[PDB]
RNA sequence: GAGCUACCUAAAAACAAUUUUAUGAAUCAACUCGUCUAUGUGGCAAAAUAGUGAGAAGAUUUUUAGGUAGAGGUGAAAAGCCU
RNA sequence: UCUCCAGGCAUACGCGUAUAACAACUCGGAUAACCAUUGUUAGUUAAUCAGAAUAGGCAAUAAUCACACUAUAAAUUACCUAUAACUUCUCUGUUAACCCAACACCGGAAUGCCUAAAGGAAAGAUCCAAAAAGAUAAAAGGAACUCGGCAAACAAGAACC
């Protein structure tokens, strides 16, 4: 999720769950020629 | 007392703490072995003037090969010419060497 | 020699001299700051 | 009796058959250079930018890519075709695995992330120094032979073509460059060629793979600097040939992380890439050891082998060198093509518990042993 | 305001070939400089071009980052330099 | 395809979409073609290239192929002792004919590799007037030119204040 505060992480502490996702992607067209297997996403500057 | 010490007083210092006596010169019965004839390896000198050369000069793809570098690979080349022998004298496969292993004594 | 290029541009350079951080070191440059958003500029530093 | 002047394109003029006519005089002058030295300055002398081919690489499905970077059909099991106490080897081959995982006493490293692959290293160097004595009264060659630790092989190839797309320089055909590195855990390099395992001109239904997209869309990324040919001692080493590589592959391509990750499928395709990448390199740079290049292909197949382990499986690969002509012009009516043999890959050992290796299996350790076996005819 | 320039600090670079020797030596490139003449003079250029020249292992040249600020700084003193 | 010219390819710094395709033909290129212009759409993919635990103890012996060899300007975290942790791949740079000089400026611009296999085009068409600029040749003479051998030369040697 973006625009929202993560829970600082310290030894032993919780997992990271995000129930509600703020992100929203689209799949795009290839501007190149890529493999058949690979897929084209825009994505959210936030996400990894 | 660990590799980087150097003693100020060289041998004299360490003969006196480890309480020894020093005879110059290696054992006889230790240079004989190789006077015999027979210990001659196959090309002895052909094939060390190419392991200095290969140290020195043909291992790497630099100009000249720095001391970090050629001098692990000049003995471990020499062992392993004298590793050759097992041809000749069998019980060679009884000793095995390892590598960076640690000694200590009080 | 021909003059006019006596600008060799480097960005290290640029945000050391004339920064955020560079202007709020000292008092005098607070104030540059402080004359600046009065005047109402869009860039208040490099 | 007339001399008409030959019809021939003009060597000066700014156009595509007079530039293929500069290009065949310095050609001719590699062909005309005595030593094998200049030939190969001559024809790396020049840096131009260059995909950088990593043996060990964590693209999907990097083999099939090196097949076509390098025209070589992957034909699946061994090429087609003295006990030694075998009890003899497996104890000492057993007291490897034990000496350094137990016995032996290091100052353990600074780094937990690194103490699993350096006991990798000691244990396959250790294994193979020791396969490599015993089995010396056998085979004569081995005795002679250079064994090289963490060395350089390195090969310089063009193949192929592609328009260059943007800048001053759109429109103008260029060359594909590629480049390999490799560093192998250890090597057997001996004075003396090893026989061959199919008769030059050999002839397979198997097409080697059509790649659609560049290299690029494979993760794989262009630099520009000392283009080298390197068979892991330079030219004027006696020991000119190949016999055995050795390859540790990193924590990092490991199965258990590969699963992890989904690319199951790609566990073997990891060990199929590094075979196909080392040893093309290193039979390619032994051809050019022997003057053969793109315009002088080589008379002799080249053969070598090597044997893969990620620190407890174990895979064994033989690779032959047909073709040295690779480029569009040289590649242009050549029947011939490189060819690799595998194998699947299988423990060597199980566990470690108390002081006894566990699971060892017998199978593998005669795979090495008929590895180190070969001899020069 | 020291991204130019003057000087400095720290960390880095470059110097082929030839002859002397053992060098702020010689011939001469790269590189640094700017002697003499012509062109140009709102010019390609608010100081250049083309030739010709001086140095070219050193008090050499170059790169990067930092320092010294106007009642001042820097100066192998030209009252030079400090956009 | 031909004729001719001879600093090109990378990285650093810098710049900031000038990248590529299409469509346009107003503005921009000192003119056209065509686009470097306008609009629209696309693009640069990295565990290797590049960027971003604590406390003590202790160091005489350059470099230059480092041997010989002398020298003078005197010259580059390691290794140990204890403590603590006990399997990890995210993030960011990646295009181009590009930057500093008001300009698509004959200027300025660090390093590695290489010297033509890479990169380029001096002439829009015509005409051959003067004056002007540049290159080449010179009968006989050879500084008589000029403030002065300036400039040039099939010369570039010698000496003196
Ligand atoms: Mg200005
Ligand atoms: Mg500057
Ligand atoms: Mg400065
Ligand atoms: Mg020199
Ligand atoms: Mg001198
Ligand atoms: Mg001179
Ligand atoms: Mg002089
Ligand atoms: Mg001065
Ligand atoms: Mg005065
Ligand atoms: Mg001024
Ligand atoms: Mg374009
Ligand atoms: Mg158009
Ligand atoms: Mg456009
Ligand atoms: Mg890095
Ligand atoms: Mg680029
Ligand atoms: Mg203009
Ligand atoms: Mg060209
Ligand atoms: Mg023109
Ligand atoms: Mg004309
Ligand atoms: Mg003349
Ligand atoms: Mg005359
Ligand atoms: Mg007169
Ligand atoms: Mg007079
Ligand atoms: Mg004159």
């Amino acid at each position: 999720a973006r625009n929202v505060l993560y829970p600082l992480y310290q030894l032993g502490g919780p997992q990271l769950r995000v129930f509600r996702t703020n992100f929203f992607i689209q799949l795009v067209r290839p501007g190149t020629a890529q493999p058949e297997d690979t897929v084209q996403f825009r994505i959210p500057m936030e996400m990894t | 007392f660990h590799q980087r010490c150097r003693l100020l007083e060289g041998m004299k210092q360490a003969l006196w703490l480890t309480k020894t006596k020093l005879i110059e010169g290696l054992p006889k019965k230790v240079l004989s072995l190789v006077d015999d004839p027979a210990n001659h390896i196959e090309n002895q000198e052909q094939r060390v003037l190419d392991i200095i050369s290969h140290a020195r000069l043909w291992h790497s793809t630099e100009d000249i090969p720095k001391r970090e570098t050629y001098c692990p690979l000049i003995v471990d080349s020499l062992i392993q010419l004298c590793k050759s022998q097992i041809l000749k004298h069998p019980s060679l496969a009884r000793r095995t060497s390892a590598q960076n292993c640690t000694l200590a004594t009080t | 020699r021909a003059r006019g290029n006596e600008y060799q541009p480097s960005n290290i350079k640029r945000k050391h001299k004339h920064g955020w951080v560079r202007r709020l070191s000292t008092p005098a440059g607070v104030q540059v700051i402080l004359r600046r958003m009065l005047k109402g500029r869009k860039s208040l530093s490099h | 009796v007339a001399r008409y002047p030959p019809i021939v394109a003009s060597m000066t003029a700014d156009s595509k058959a007079a530039r293929q006519r500069r290009v065949q005089r310095w050609q001719a002058t590699v062909h005309a250079a005595p030593s094998v030295d200049e030939k190969i300055r001559i024809l790396t002398k020049m840096q131009f930018k260059k995909y950088v081919v990593h043996p060990q690489i964590s693209a999907l499905n990097a083999d099939r890519w090196y097949q076509s970077f390098t025209k070589t059909v992957f034909v699946s099991g061994l090429p087609p075709a003295p006990s030694l106490d075998l009890a003899a080897l497996r104890a000492a081959v057993c007291d490897c695995i034990l000496q350094e995982q137990v016995y032996v006493r290091r100052r353990r490293p600074r780094s937990l992330f690194d103490r699993r692959q350096a006991l990798a290293s000691s244990i396959l160097d250790q294994v193979v120094r020791t396969l490599v004595n015993l089995l010396a009264p056998l085979n004569p060659v081995l005795s002679t032979a250079a064994l090289d630790c963490k060395r350089s092989v390195d090969f310089y190839w063009l193949r192929g073509e592609e328009r260059i797309p943007a800048g001053h320089r759109k429109g103008h055909i260029d060359a594909l460059r590629y480049q390999i590195n490799d560093k192998p855990h250890n090597q057997i390099r001996i004075s003396k060629q090893l026989p061959e395992f199919v008769p030059l001109d050999y002839s397979i239904p198997t097409e080697i793979p059509v790649m659609k997209c560049k290299p690029d869309k494979l993760p794989l990324f262009r630099r520009q600097y000392e283009n080298s040919i390197f068979t892991g001692s330079k030219t004027a080493d006696p020991c000119c040939y190949g016999h055995t590589q050795f390859h540790l592959i990193p924590d990092r391509l490991k199965r258990e992380r590969l699963i992890r990750q989904n690319q199951a499928e790609q566990v073997e395709a990891v060990f199929r890439a590094n075979a196909i990448a080392s040893l093309f390199a290193w039979t390619g740079a032994q051809a050019m050891y022997q003057g053969f290049w793109s315009e002088a292909d080589v008379t002799r197949p080249f053969v070598s082998q090597a044997v893969i382990t990620d620190g407890k499986y174990f895979s064994f690969f033989c690779y032959q060198l047909n073709t040295l002509a690779l480029t569009v012009q040289a590649d242009q009516n050549n029947p011939r093509k490189n060819l690799c043999w595998g194998s699947q890959s299988q423990p060597l050992y199980e566990t470690v518990e108390d002081n006894d290796v566990k699971g060892f299996d017998d199978g593998t350790l005669l795979q090495i042993v008929h590895f180190l076996l070969n001899k020069p005819r």
